[PDB]
């Protein structure tokens, strides 16, 4: 919320959104892995071996 | 990926990848003459084992 409010409905003019951000959940599996989880900069590199 | 049609020697067990081990050789034999008809008899190289 920006103030307070009384009931009623949602009104976008009232609250504000959180600008957030999201990552990857990466699983290494048979014959191949990964390296890092990409959103932070660390390029996502697989090996195979 | 890994293929079907049986021209495979990479078929990878558990473990991320097989790489390849004994494969099918020829073996081609010495030559065969009267084999079981006349036979070899000598001291340098013959061993009756």
């Amino acid at each position: 919320a920006r103030t307070d409010l009384p009931p009623g409905p949602f009104d976008p003019a009232n609250w504000q959104e959180i600008s957030v951000e999201g990552l990857v959940e990466v699983a290494d599996s048979s014959t191949i892995d990964f390296s890092g989880d990409g959103s932070a900069s660390d390029p996502l590199t697989a090996a195979v071996k | 990926l890994d293929p079907v049609a049986g021209n495979l020697i990479t078929a990878t067990p558990d473990g991320l990848v097989l790489l390849a081990s004994g494969i099918p050789f020829p073996d081609p034999s010495s030559v065969n003459i009267s084999d079981n008809v006349t036979l070899r008899v000598d001291e340098v190289t013959g061993d009756d084992a």
